[PDB]
């Protein structure tokens, strides 16, 4: 578990990078976003799990309950922005300068 | 003043609109004895008939409604625009703005009546139709291209949030006929206008406004013969079905917003006051300063509607 | 809106910050964050101007990922101590990431960027939420873990804010992004004092929220997004032309009118501790705020501009009135300053 | 001495530098990325300067 | 700092323990002020909205004087309890720990030798 | 083996490291699909039957397949050959191994020993996740009622948005 | 916290699972809850300043029982030095690692 | 970073040497982060045209740095006198005046001068009088 813990702690932050780095199409950013999330899940479960705390399993679910709706509002505006101009790029986005 | 608390408790403008509910423009050129088939359609359908924007429309708008002094109406002459066309102070312009904000105001308070009572709308001329005035002017040395700019911005920012004329009416008469129409009418300075102004006027609406509101709405072009006949127009309105058109997507929830814009004359023209510096337009400090610190002391006017004791206003010090 | 949905949003919009006050499991308090996320973002796009979808997209992304660092520090805490909730022992980046995070919603210092962007493409309404009824949220999660979090990073982020605040306003003129740039400035001076008294924290909270509210409620009374439409001031409203002098003198540091307490505490909280480095930089670049302040005053009252002949008309007509909040968070705000002693 | 080399030193000087100082920080494309960029330079910083003070 | 004081009423105004305070005498200068900020706040409303400035809302007026002043008899009866409580908790630390904070002889003048510079 | 763990931790870690190179938007869903995949099973691994079916179960054909759903919908323009991402993925694949490397040596190590299941009680029953996430509604049913906001307003939110 | 609606309420909706001695399901006591209660019985009454020097003897065993990494270090030293002794043979696999030695119930 | 704090250890202007050496690589690495942020924002056009800047700004700064640190070693060595704050503002004043040479601007030399300069002494002086800067909070 130490030794794992890393991996997915690292791996959050690869996806971390990822998100801090866009390229073009933003539902890659999303779909990154959602990387993490899951990283945090797979902790968050399986340190309550060694832990033997069940009173906090509510926690690993509230967590993607939570960050479903959170990218359900992410893709409308995904779905808002390829509809304003249809290429979905972070390119465009930048009348606001 | 409506709000939500009011359209959470009933009063939704749906239930009040009815087929004699409409928007009706009727256009022409300088001179189509449009006014008469207006008041008359209007008496038809007991529509609100409302008359041709003017300088003073505002001023009879609000307040006392005495007509106001030209420099308090922002100082525009139609008849110093025929006598003196490419004038050097530009009152041409000025008075086509102030005609813009006229109308907005007139289109604003028509929406009211129509949203609120629900008796339909007739107002002559609108905001739509008023480019062909300047589109002529840029024709001619009237307005220089600038000038258009100003005014298409203006039109651009305010005239998309209004809901289109339902239907528009076209009583067309040729450009020949209506100078004769104007030789006999008494007034001398629309007297002596060019006829290729007034050619620049009809032909804008043929090549512009109808096509454009062709789809926007129900245009109902009726010549001069079909004119003068408002029982004969007035049916072929009352056949006209209103189906094209924006107006479809209406629903309560969407009215609530347009209404309380237009309850709201200070936004209607809000973007007509745009900081935008053409010569023209500009009122300039010092000058603008006196005609506001004249205007405001004009009897009624120092204070807010119910507060300005000279009119008669009492219980202000309960208010 | 169907006014149904108004409610469900507005609700949240609101039991969004309050959920985060009062809970003290750290996992409530995030959610509490999250939903305020969730409730913003359709009313950011009330126009669907195409301006506005990008402004929402971006605030969404940057909004996200900071949620996203906050509840990593939770789950990291939550296996250094078995506590869902940071405590004297937490590792020292634990409260750091909390601190990048949380200043990141709050917008502070080197991610003060999403901040003048998305206050410039949303209505001046949505703004004074995105900018007042946003902060105390995050706020509120630092100002309950001050004794952990660290001074040297709050001081950067601190004097970094102030900076950029300052900086990035003298430039702009457009006033939705001016009070986007005080924002970041003001957020920075709450941000200093928070290691050492968070008390005054929420007084250098109160008096911005106190100063904001009645300032862009000014700016839209007359629905100006430019100094040149601000400045024609005095033909549209005339009245409100002496008190938007004072309220944006009051928003800098000058000493009879109220803004100068919450600057004035906390340097005296700084001496205190001993920071007369720290305080003394912040104050010299707070000055540079009012320079810009005064600009605006001198475009809106202290020198008028020309209005256009159309003006006119919008005067006929009867203005529609400032709301009662305006004057009692105005006057409340300009001047108080012989109350200190009580507010402190 | 009075004009010029008084008034460009102390009170017009305060003033360029300042003015050039916002043209740089105020001058940004307003594109995402290079922003986010900025968030994560600062991320590397912070980790050190907790890091090296350790 | 305050608050995680023993007995700390966790949503509490003033407790009652604030109730051995004096009031707060009803002309004190504070809420007198506060009734002209109020007025002001009357006033200057009246501006804004384009009314006579002092013949109108002759209620409001009212309303507004009396609900500032209604607002600081109670705020500042609190705020007086705060500071109250800062002595009550700062002089009784003084003492629990007495040897922190020491009395002082101050030698008289006469012993003490403070340089003397010459202005010439 | 003993290296149960480890060895998903490592997959874990490349298919963020896919995700991470923002391969094109439904190549890289399919990272997601596969690192859930691994999540999934390291849960399992640990007894969390339940708290993993269901990751398997919401994130992996729920969230995710929704995800792709829009990228066809949108942002599945399909216009840098993923070929190239491949050919750093796979840099990385060895070069997460320096990392662990330079620690590798360093060492825990050796695998992983008796670095999971520390202690479970080798007598007795209701032990087992889905007994605590069952809390949402005994002793823990706050989280369960905000939990539903989230989804109730949400809807208002997503159909606010849309219009 | 900030705002304590809660205590004023009397309502504990966020209280009651705060740490892994908080009452489990069905009463399974997690690991570490003999430790967390001295370690929070401990600092009850005295504030943090002071639950963080006199009161790290219960951390210190608390941040074992849970992180439970002294041991590894102890355990995985252990290992190396089988691993020396038995390559030259100095050590040989117990009889456990020989298995039987009558495994009993 | 127990070699930055060996700058200040050794009584000034003695080693100079190290001095110029941890001077030149403060002013470097800050040369870095400034590149960083200054190519993140206003990117360049071309990989190496951004190489380039970050070279550029790593130099100047550099160059900065080491001037700084060996005219106050120096001016302090020539001098004979270790504590004295315009030993580090002539220092100062030499860093700016590089700043102002790699601009091109002898009015930047200006500003630099005095505004560098300035702030050294005032670290001198801090150091002298023990300020402390991000202190810890004591109230
Ligand atoms: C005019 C209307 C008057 C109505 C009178 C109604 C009848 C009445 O009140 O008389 C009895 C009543 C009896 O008073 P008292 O308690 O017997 O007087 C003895 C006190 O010891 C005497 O009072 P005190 O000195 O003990 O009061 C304590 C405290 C009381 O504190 C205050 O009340 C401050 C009031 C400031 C005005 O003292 C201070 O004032 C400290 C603050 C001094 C100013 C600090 C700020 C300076 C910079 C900012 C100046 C203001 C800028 C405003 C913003 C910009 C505006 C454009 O008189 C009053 O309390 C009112 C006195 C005047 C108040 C201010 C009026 C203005
Ligand atoms: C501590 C002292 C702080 C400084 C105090 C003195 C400065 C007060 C702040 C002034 C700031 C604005 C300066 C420029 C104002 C321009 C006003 C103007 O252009 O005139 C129009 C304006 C509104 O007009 P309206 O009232 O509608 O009717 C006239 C229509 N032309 O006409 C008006 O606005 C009329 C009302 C103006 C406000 C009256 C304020 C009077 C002065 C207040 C002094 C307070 C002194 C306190 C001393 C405390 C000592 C402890
Ligand atoms: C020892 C004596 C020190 C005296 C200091 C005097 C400071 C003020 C002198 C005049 C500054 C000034 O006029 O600012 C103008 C500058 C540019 O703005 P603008 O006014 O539009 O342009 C005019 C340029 N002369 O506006 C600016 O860019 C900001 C000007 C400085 C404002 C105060 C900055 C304080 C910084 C402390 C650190
Ligand atoms: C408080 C009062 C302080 C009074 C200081 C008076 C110093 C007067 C020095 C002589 C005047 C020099 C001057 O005003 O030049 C302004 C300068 C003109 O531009 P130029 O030098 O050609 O370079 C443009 C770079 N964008 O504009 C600039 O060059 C601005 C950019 C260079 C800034 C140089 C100063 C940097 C200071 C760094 C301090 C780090 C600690
Ligand atoms: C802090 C107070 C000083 C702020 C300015 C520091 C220097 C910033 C900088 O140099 O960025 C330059 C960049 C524009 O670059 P460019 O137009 O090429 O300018 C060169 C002109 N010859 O301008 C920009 O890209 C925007 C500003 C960049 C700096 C943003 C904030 C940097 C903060 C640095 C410390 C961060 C500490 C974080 C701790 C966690
Ligand atoms: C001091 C602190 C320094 C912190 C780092 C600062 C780095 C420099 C920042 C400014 C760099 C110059 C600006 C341009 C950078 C750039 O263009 O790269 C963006 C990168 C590539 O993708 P794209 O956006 O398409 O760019 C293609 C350009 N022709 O977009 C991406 O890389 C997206 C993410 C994929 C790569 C990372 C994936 C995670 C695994 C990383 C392993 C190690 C990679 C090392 C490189
Ligand atoms: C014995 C006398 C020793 C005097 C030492 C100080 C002055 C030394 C001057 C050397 C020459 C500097 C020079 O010529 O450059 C002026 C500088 C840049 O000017 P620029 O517009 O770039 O054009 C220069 C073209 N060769 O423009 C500047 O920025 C000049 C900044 C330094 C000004 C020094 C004099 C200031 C006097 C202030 C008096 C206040 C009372
Ligand atoms: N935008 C405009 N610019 C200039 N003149 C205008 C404009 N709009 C209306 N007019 C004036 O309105 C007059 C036509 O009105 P008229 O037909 O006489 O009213 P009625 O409908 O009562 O007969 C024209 O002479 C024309 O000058």
């Amino acid at each position: 578990m130490p030794s794992t813990f890393f991996n997915l702690t690292m791996a959050f932050s690869l996806s971390l990078l990822g998100t801090l780095m866009f390229r073009s199409h933003l539902m890659s950013t999303l779909l990154c976003l959602e990387g993490m999330v899951l990283s945090l899940f797979i902790m968050t479960s399986v340190t309550s799990l060694n832990s033997n705390s069940m009173s906090s399993m509510p926690i690993p679910i509230t967590i993607l309950v939570f960050a479903a709706c959170e990218a359900a509002v992410g893709l409308a505006l995904l779905v808002k922005v390829s509809n304003t101009y249809g290429t979905d790029y972070v390119q465009n986005l930048n009348l606001l300068q | 003043r409506y709000g939500l608390l009011a359209a959470i408790l009933g009063d939704k403008t749906t239930k009040k609109l009815h087929e004699y509910s409409r928007v009706i423009t009727v256009d022409g050129n300088i001179c189509s004895g449009k006014n008469k088939l207006a008041k008359e359609i209007a008496q038809q359908l007991g529509m609100k008939h409302y008359p041709e924007a003017g300088i003073q429309y505002s001023s009879t708008t609000t307040g006392d409604g005495r007509p106001l002094d030209i420099e308090f109406s922002g100082s525009c002459s139609l008849e110093k625009f025929y006598d003196d066309p490419k004038s050097n102070d530009g009152n041409s312009y000025r008075l086509q703005s102030w005609l813009y904000a006229s109308r907005l105001l007139q289109y604003a308070d028509a929406l009211e009546h129509l949203l609120s009572t629900g008796q339909g709308v007739v107002l002559e001329r609108s905001i739509y139709s008023d480019f062909v005035f300047l589109e002529a002017m840029y024709n001619q040395g009237y307005i220089r291209k600038q000038c258009v700019d100003h005014y298409n911005e203006i039109k651009r920012l305010t005239l998309p949030e209004y809901l289109p004329p339902h239907a528009v009416i076209y009583i067309d008469v040729p450009v020949p006929e209506v100078q004769s129409r104007i030789q006999k009418k008494g007034d001398p300075h629309e007297m002596k206008v060019t006829s290729a102004y007034l050619q620049d006027i009809e032909n804008a609406y043929k090549k512009t406004f109808l096509p454009k509101m062709s789809e926007m709405c129900e245009v109902l072009v009726y010549d001069s013969w079909e004119a003068e006949d408002p029982t004969k127009v007035v049916e072929d309105i009352e056949y006209l079905k209103y189906n094209k058109g924006p107006w479809l997507k209406q629903d309560d929830w969407t009215f609530h917003y347009l209404r309380m814009l237009v309850q709201d004359k200070t936004e209607v023209l809000n973007y007509t006051t745009i900081p935008v510096y053409l010569p023209e337009i500009t009122i300039g400090a010092h000058q603008g300063s006196r005609i506001y610190n004249s205007f405001r002391e004009l009897p009624g006017r120092k204070y807010a509607p119910g507060y300005n004791a000279e009119v008669g206003d009492k219980w202000i010090w309960l208010k | 809106m169907n006014p149904i949905t108004l409610a469900i949003i507005y609700f949240t919009i609101f039991l969004g910050p309050v959920i985060t006050m009062s809970s003290t499991n750290l996992m409530l308090m995030w959610v509490g964050l999250e939903f305020s996320l969730l409730a913003i973002i359709p009313m950011l796009i009330n126009k669907k101007n195409p301006r506005s979808t990008e402004a929402a997209t971006k605030y969404f992304v940057t909004q996200a990922t900071a949620s996203m660092i906050i509840l990593l520090a939770i789950v990291l805490n939550y296996k250094q101590l078995g506590t869902w909730m940071f405590q004297q022992q937490t590792n020292g980046l634990i409260l750091n990431m909390t601190l990048m995070a949380l200043s990141m919603k709050l917008g502070l210092a080197p991610f003060h960027f999403w901040l003048p962007e998305v206050t410039q493409g949303i209505p001046l309404h949505m703004g004074l939420i995105l900018l007042t009824w946003q902060k105390i949220a995050p706020l509120s999660i630092l100002i309950q873990i001050y004794p952990l979090l660290n001074s040297t990073i709050i001081l950067m982020l601190a004097i970094t804010s102030i900076f950029m605040g300052a900086w990035g306003g003298l430039n702009q003129t457009q006033m939705r992004k001016i009070m986007a740039y005080s924002s970041i400035a003001h957020m920075g001076w709450m941000l200093a004092i928070l290691p050492y008294n968070p008390s005054l924290t929420l007084l250098n909270l109160m008096i911005y929220i106190i100063l904001t509210a009645p300032m862009f409620m000014a700016l839209m009374l007359n629905n100006s997004m430019t100094i040149n439409s601000i400045s024609l001031l005095w033909n549209k409203t005339p009245a409100m032309l002496t008190m938007i002098s004072l309220m944006l003198l009051s928003l800098g540091g000058l000493p009879p009118l109220t803004g100068f307490l919450p600057k004035w505490i906390i340097i005296t909280e700084l001496m205190k501790n001993n920071c007369l480095i720290m305080a003394t930089l912040m104050a010299m670049m707070a000055l540079l705020n009012l320079f810009f302040y005064t600009r605006l005053i001198y475009s809106t009252s202290l020198t008028m501009f020309p209005t256009n002949n159309n003006s006119k008309m919008m005067t006929h007509q009867t203005k529609t009135k400032p709301n009662l909040m305006f004057s009692t968070l105005a006057i409340m705000s300009t001047m108080t300053l012989p109350l200190a002693p009580q507010l402190i | 001495l009075d004009l010029i080399w008084l008034e460009k030193t102390i009170p017009k000087s305060t003033s360029t530098l300042h003015t050039n100082m916002t043209t740089l920080t105020t001058n940004q494309k307003g594109l995402i990325k290079l922003y986010f960029m900025s968030f994560l330079i600062n991320i590397i910083l912070i980790i050190i300067l907790y890091s090296i003070n350790l | 700092m305050m608050n995680g004081r023993p007995g700390h009423e966790p949503l509490k105004f003033l407790p009652d323990e604030a109730r051995s305070l004096p009031p707060p005498k009803l002309n004190d200068p504070r809420l007198v002020y506060m009734g002209l900020l109020g007025y002001c706040t009357g006033l200057m409303d009246n501006m804004l909205r384009m009314r006579p400035v002092m013949r109108a809302g002759l209620h409001r007026q009212l309303l507004f004087v009396t609900s500032f002043v209604f607002a600081g008899y109670f705020y500042l009866k609190r705020q007086n309890y705060l500071y109250a409580v800062k002595d009550h908790d700062m002089f009784g630390y003084i003492k629990l720990h007495p040897e922190d904070f020491p009395e002082k002889e101050k030698k008289t003048y006469a012993e003490i030798l403070e340089p003397f510079h010459p202005v010439r | 083996m003993n290296n149960y763990i480890f060895v998903l931790s490592s997959l874990f870690l490349v298919g963020c490291l896919g995700l991470a190179l923002k391969p094109s938007p439904i190549y890289g869903g399919l990272g997601l699909i596969v690192s859930g995949f691994v999540g999934c099973l390291m849960v399992l691994g640990f007894g969390g039957s339940f708290l993993g079916l269901m990751v398997f179960l919401i994130y992996l054909g729920g969230m995710l397949v929704v995800f792709g759903y829009t990228t066809a919908m949108a942002t599945e323009e399909y216009p840098g050959s993923n070929w190239l991402i491949l050919g750093f993925l796979v840099l990385g694949v060895i070069m997460e191994v320096f990392l662990i490397c330079v620690l590798n040596y360093y060492d825990l190590g050796d695998g992983l020993g008796d670095w999971l299941m520390y202690e479970v009680d080798d007598v007795g029953v209701m032990l087992e996740g889905g007994i605590g996430v069952a809390a949402m509604y005994s002793c823990a049913t706050w989280m369960m009622v905000v939990a539903g906001w989230s989804l109730f307003a949400g809807i208002f939110i997503i159909i606010e948005i849309t219009r | 916290p900030f705002l304590d609606i809660q205590k004023k309420l009397g309502i504990s909706l966020d209280r009651h699972f705060m740490f892994l001695s908080a009452e489990q399901p069905y009463k399974n006591a997690a690991r570490c809850h003999a430790f967390e209660k001295e370690w929070i019985e401990c600092a009850h009454g005295i504030g943090g300043t002071r639950a963080k020097k006199e009161c790290k003897i219960e951390f210190d065993d608390f941040e074992e029982c849970l992180l439970r990494y002294k041991t590894m270090r102890r355990m995985h030293d252990i290992k190396k030095q089988r691993e020396k002794l038995m390559k030259e043979g100095k050590y040989t696999p117990p009889p456990h690692h020989s298995g039987r030695e009558e495994p009993r119930p | 970073k127990r070699f930055f704090e060996s700058y200040h250890e050794v009584p000034d202007g003695t080693q100079c040497h190290r001095k110029t050496y941890i001077t030149t690589a403060l002013g470097g690495i800050c040369g870095i982060i400034g590149s960083a942020y200054s190519v993140s924002l206003n990117p360049a056009d071309s990989t190496l045209e951004a190489v380039a800047r970050v070279g550029r700004y790593t130099f100047t700064a550099a160059a900065i740095g080491a001037m700084f640190g060996l005219t106050t070693c120096v001016s302090a060595q020539v001098r004979e006198k270790p504590d004295d704050p315009l030993n580090y503002f002539i220092g100062g004043c030499a860093g700016g005046l590089t700043l102002g040479a790699r601009t091109h601007s002898y009015g930047t030399a200006a500003m630099g001068c005095v505004y560098m300069g300035t702030a050294a002494a005032l670290f001198k002086i801090g150091k002298l009088e023990g300020w402390e800067l991000f202190p810890t909070p004591k109230v």
